[PDB]
């Protein structure tokens, strides 16, 4: 009964907050990354190479 | 009797180096938000 | 390069709260970084007593 | 009268500057705290002190706040000070006293 | 309508410090409460991981304290932010009745009674904190207040027995104070919150102690950011104490394991109890020397009773004011001499600044406001 | 708040269906107020002074017809967000709120 | 309870204000702010003060008699 | 009922594996010479001859 | 006006416990609410108690619980209490879910 | 200024209300005496001699 949510408004809607949804998303990520110091996704950013090898 | 002396005197400084970044910044959010306050000017004009 | 300078930073970055946020977290990480060695180093001049003497009794292992 | 009635007045007078109320324009009876006769009376007052008071009350938590003080000139001077909340407190004590004498009988 | 405004959560949250009407002219002085704020919860969470490998067992106490500094992680600061953070709750809350007593703020009698409650909680908090180390000053600290109760008439042997689960200061007595504080800081924040909830029935005094209704301010940008910034010079002060001079308010004795027969020439509080100490020791009597040790606390119960200026603050009375900079000076040397042999000076000057205080709360301060109110003639 | 919520809306998520009625609720109000020798006549005088010329309603139309969602939330981002507004109040105002907040209703945290 | 709209009864007052984005967070702050600082200090020392000078010269003397004491010539 | 439970809890706080009170220590007193303060550990509590 | 109603302290206690409006059809299965209300009491205090010579290290933890219910005057029904009390704790959260669940409560 | 509180009325105030004050008094020391089995005051009541001497 979530048919009350399809239609163009609607499909609008979800298209004027996808580049916002989109870089909470790389907020979230590198909030994560930075966080708990993520050896695997760290070791690949040029400088914060701080593990040497 | 305090092994942690070194190591302790290494976050002390770091703690005085943040504090001194963190401080001014802190305070000059908090001027700029009490700015509408500080220079508010009053006016009192009653009736005759 | 200096009326126009923070005026960049704000165009580009600061207007959405989503860059904002994504730049103090991209500018938190450079800067623990920074912030780590700079400072190290700062109570590394001052002293010279730990582990400078490490390459003597060491690489003898 | 003479001598020892000014000395008064000048000890009186001493107070009231070393007070400093006066320094945030305000008057004696706009630092009354406020209790219930107090209350009332301000109440009491008519629309003109009231809304004087009011402003004086806002010119001074205002300076206050910024801590600051006004101009010597625009001080209030003593004996200029006039006591607009006196005869209304007055009048709701003696109006309390009288319930309060009726309440023994 | 809002979501802040209506959600029965929220509602909470912004009616005590969002859209909270708050005077536009209060200064420093009034952040002590959130910084009260900050430190009890401070104390709560390093007092919890401290908690992960302490051991209340008097084999193991010290031991546990030890193991705590040298091999768990962190340890070290753990234990000295809560060490120093007690420092800390004790600097802001002598503040905060301070700035009370200057600025008329009792007259809120509720919100001050329950401060009264608050402050004897977090001090019966304290003192059971000092002990559980199960150092030499842990051990004569909790032997010599502990007995003090036996000069209750009748009762107090019976009593002292009691809490001490025995004759003495034992293993029944160091447990016993784990278990009490660990349990009493979850209902001084009850409290803390049953003080705030008395407080929003008037909202805030403010310097001048004139009403402020005519010139009120959200507390949303103003003092959310203002006790931020004052969160941030409380961390400096304690940061400044830990990672610096962690014994400097520390007495190194409490280092020696505790040993029941050792009795150190020393046997002194912790400093904030050094002017209750100055006042009990003052009389040569086992009864009144307690009776009038509690009274130098339960005065502040007094104080809303002798109120006698028609003004409420501080800030228009000259006068007061002298007498209440002297109360400050007194309690200087009230702790001072607390820290100080019963031998020569210290004995006569101990006794006589004893005198002061209750001279000074009791009968000096009130006729000053009687002065002040003829002077002003009102 | 809700004044300033609708501003962010348009600002940020404005959608078709509105900029319609928009467009719509526009071509009515042009119209209908260039009913009478009286209203054209200063309409005529007005623009001259402001345009130099005097704009068709063939023109209007068209650029009213250009308007989609998208122009509205870039249209209304450039003047509006976050933006410091001028206040003015008058009668019994205790209740505005305070300068700060509502500047800090011209911007929104989701976005 | 308090709320706003709901405080006290004002008239005839008028506050202009200024957005913080438009002005100066410190503005004379040296110039005009030193002199407010000397000018409260004076305000308050005669009050501050001397209690606490009376405790600075107890505090001294204090200790002289204490260590003093603890000496002795004849007898 | 309350009586009991709130007693019961009361009491809690008392005795123990703490009955002890045995000690009666013997002293040799050529230990001790003239004008010395020797102390003992008499029932958990320093003694003094 | 009264006290009850208008004291800050009390307002609360009367709204939740003297004059909240309650359906007069309620039955029990509407009493494990503060039934689960004493639960968490009697779990705190008998909870306490214990505490008071509980020993956390591995060496004396099961001894300290031994010299509880042999030494510890009355300290055997403190324990019981407290082990007893953690199953009565959940009887009760049990039949509280069982009752929202075939009474729909859970709507709220 | 506690002379509000002085007059006929409130004596006679005070007066209907002793004998309550009395009783409210009995309660709250039989009520000690119980709770704590005050030895003392206990030991002179007829029965409830359950400390023999
Ligand atoms: C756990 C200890 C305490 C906490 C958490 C606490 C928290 C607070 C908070 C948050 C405020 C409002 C902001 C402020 O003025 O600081 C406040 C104000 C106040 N507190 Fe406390 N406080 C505590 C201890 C005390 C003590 C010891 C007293 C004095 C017996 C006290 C009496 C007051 C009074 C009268 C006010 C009103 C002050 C005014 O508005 O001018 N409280 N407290
Ligand atoms: C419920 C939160 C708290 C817990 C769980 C807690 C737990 C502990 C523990 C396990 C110790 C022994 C470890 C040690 O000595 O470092 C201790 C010591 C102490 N705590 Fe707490 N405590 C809490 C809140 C407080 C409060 C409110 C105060 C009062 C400011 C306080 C002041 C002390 C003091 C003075 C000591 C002894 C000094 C020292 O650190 O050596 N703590 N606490
Ligand atoms: C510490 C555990 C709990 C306590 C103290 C607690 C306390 C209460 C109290 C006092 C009531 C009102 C009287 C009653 O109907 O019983 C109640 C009702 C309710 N509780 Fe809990 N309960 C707890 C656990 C739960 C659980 C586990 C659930 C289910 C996830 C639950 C969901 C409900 C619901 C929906 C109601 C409304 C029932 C109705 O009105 O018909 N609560 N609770
Ligand atoms: C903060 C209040 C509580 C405290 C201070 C507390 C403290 C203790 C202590 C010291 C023990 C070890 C002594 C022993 O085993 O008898 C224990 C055991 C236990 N407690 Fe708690 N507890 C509290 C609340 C709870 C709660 C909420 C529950 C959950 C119903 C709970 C369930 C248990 C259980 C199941 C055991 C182990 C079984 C046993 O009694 O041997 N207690 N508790
Ligand atoms: C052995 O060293 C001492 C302490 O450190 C352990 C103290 O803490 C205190 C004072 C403590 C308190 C709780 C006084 C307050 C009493 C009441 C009734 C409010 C004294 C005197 C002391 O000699
Ligand atoms: C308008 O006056 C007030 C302030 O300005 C001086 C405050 O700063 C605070 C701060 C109180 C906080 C953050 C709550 C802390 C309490 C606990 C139990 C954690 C309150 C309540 C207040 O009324
Ligand atoms: C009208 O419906 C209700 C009842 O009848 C079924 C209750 O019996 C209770 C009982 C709740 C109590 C006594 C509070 C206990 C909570 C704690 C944290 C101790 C409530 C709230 C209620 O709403």
């Amino acid at each position: 009964m979530l048919t009350r949510f399809l239609g163009p408004r609607y499909r609008q809607l979800a298209r004027n907050w996808v580049p916002t949804a989109q870089l909470w998303g790389a907020v979230g990520a590198v909030g994560l990354v930075w966080a708990t110091d993520w050896r695997l996704i760290l070791d690949w950013v040029p400088y914060i190479n701080g593990k040497f090898k | 009797a305090e092994p942690e002396h070194d190591h302790r005197k290494r976050m002390g400084l770091k703690m005085l180096l943040m504090m001194g970044l963190l401080l001014p910044l802190v305070y000059a959010m908090k001027r700029h938000k009490w700015s509408v306050l500080k220079s508010r000017k009053l006016a009192y004009r009653p009736p005759k | 390069v200096a009326p126009t300078l923070t005026a960049r930073l704000y165009s580009l970055l600061f207007r959405r709260t989503s860059t904002f946020a994504l730049t103090i977290v991209v500018g938190a990480l450079f800067f623990e970084r920074a912030f780590d060695q700079g400072a190290d180093a700062i109570y590394e001049h001052i002293n010279e007593g730990k582990l400078w003497k490490h390459i003597k009794h060491k690489y003898e292992n | 009268v003479s001598a020892s009635s000014r000395w008064l007045e000048g000890i009186r007078k001493w107070y009231y500057n070393a007070a400093g109320f006066n320094k945030l324009g305000l008057m004696r009876d706009d630092t009354i705290h406020e209790n219930d006769d107090v209350k009332e009376a301000i109440r009491r007052l008519p629309e003109n002190l009231y809304d004087d008071r009011v402003f004086r009350i806002k010119r001074a938590l205002d300076l206050s706040m910024r801590q600051q003080i006004l101009p010597k000139e625009q001080w209030t001077k003593y004996e200029e000070d006039k006591s607009y909340l006196e005869p209304y407190l007055k009048e709701v004590i003696r109006e309390r006293k009288e319930r309060e004498e009726w309440a023994k009988k | 309508t809002n979501i802040r405004k209506s959600h029965p959560l929220m509602k909470i949250v912004n009616n005590a410090f969002i859209d909270l009407p708050a005077p536009s002219n209060i200064s420093s002085w009034w952040n002590f409460g959130s910084l009260l704020g900050i430190c009890l919860i401070l104390q709560i969470l390093t007092g919890l991981f401290l908690a992960m490998h302490y051991t209340s067992d008097t084999t193991t106490a010290f031991s546990s304290v030890t193991h705590i500094c040298r091999d768990v992680n962190y340890g070290w600061i753990i234990r000295y932010m809560h060490a120093n953070g007690a420092s800390m709750f004790f600097i802001c809350l002598y503040m905060h009745v301070g700035r009370g007593l200057y600025y008329g703020s009792y007259t809120f009698l509720e919100t001050w009674n329950i401060g009264v409650i608050l402050l004897l909680t977090v001090m019966a908090t304290a003192f059971m904190g000092y002990v559980l180390p199960w150092g030499q000053m842990s051990f004569w600290g909790a032997t010599v207040i502990t007995n003090l109760l036996s000069a209750i008439p009748y009762i107090g042997t019976n009593l002292v027995e009691w809490i001490w689960g025995g004759f003495s200061v034992d293993k029944a007595t160091l447990t016993r104070f784990f278990a009490f504080h660990f349990i009493l800081p979850f209902i001084i924040m009850a409290i803390a919150m049953v003080h705030l909830l008395f407080l929003h029935e008037t909202g805030s005094n403010n310097p001048t102690g004139i009403s402020s209704d005519v010139d009120k301010i959200p507390f949303h940008p103003y003092y959310t950011i203002k006790d931020i910034l004052g969160a941030l010079l409380l961390i400096l002060a304690l940061m400044l104490l830990v990672l610096f001079a962690p014994d400097l308010l520390g007495d190194p004795d409490n280092y020696t394991p505790a040993n029941p027969l050792n009795t150190p020439p020393h046997i002194k509080p912790e400093w904030y109890f050094l002017f209750a100490y100055a006042i009990l020791r003052s009389i040569p009597n086992k009864l009144g020397g307690v009776l009038a040790l509690a009274f130098s606390i339960l005065i502040l119960a007094l104080i809303p009773l002798l109120h006698t200026s028609k003004q409420r603050s501080m800030m228009f009375r000259p006068l007061s004011q002298c007498l209440f900079w002297a109360l400050v000076a007194d309690l200087l040397t009230l702790t001072w001499i607390g820290g100080q042999p019963v031998e020569h000076p210290y004995i006569t000057i101990g006794q006589l600044a004893s005198v002061l205080y209750f001279l000074l709360i009791l009968v000096l301060m009130p006729t000053a406001g009687t002065i002040e109110n003829k002077l002003l003639k009102w | 708040f809700v004044l300033q919520g609708q501003w962010m809306r348009l600002c940020t998520s404005a959608t078709e269906s509105e900029v319609l009625r928009g467009k719509n609720l526009l071509r009515n109000a042009l119209v209908s107020h260039l009913d009478g020798t009286t209203p054209v006549c200063e309409d005529i005088g007005r623009s001259l002074l402001t345009y130099g010329r005097r704009i068709p309603l063939a023109e209007w139309e068209s650029r009213i017809a250009e308007v989609d969602a998208r122009v509205v939330r870039e249209v209304c981002s450039k003047y509006f967000y976050d933006q410091c507004p001028a206040v003015a109040g008058f009668g019994p105002i205790e209740q505005l709120p305070d300068y700060n907040r509502i500047r800090s209703g011209m911007f929104w945290l989701r976005f | 309870g308090r709320q706003f709209g709901h405080l006290t009864r004002v008239r005839h007052v008028i506050t202009y204000s200024l957005s913080p984005f438009e002005q100066r967070a410190f503005p004379h702050y040296f110039s005009k702010g030193i002199p407010n600082v000397l000018r409260r200090t004076r305000a308050c020392i005669l009050r501050v003060a001397p209690p606490f000078v009376a405790f600075y010269l107890v505090y001294t003397w204090g200790t002289q008699e204490f260590e003093k004491s603890k000496r002795k010539n004849p007898a | 009922a309350a009586k009991n439970v709130v007693s019961q809890f009361v009491s809690s706080m008392s005795a123990s594996a703490d009955v002890l009170a045995m000690s009666k220590i013997e002293i040799k007193l050529s230990d001790i010479p003239e004008g010395k303060n020797m102390a003992f550990k008499w029932r958990g509590k320093p003694l003094f001859v």
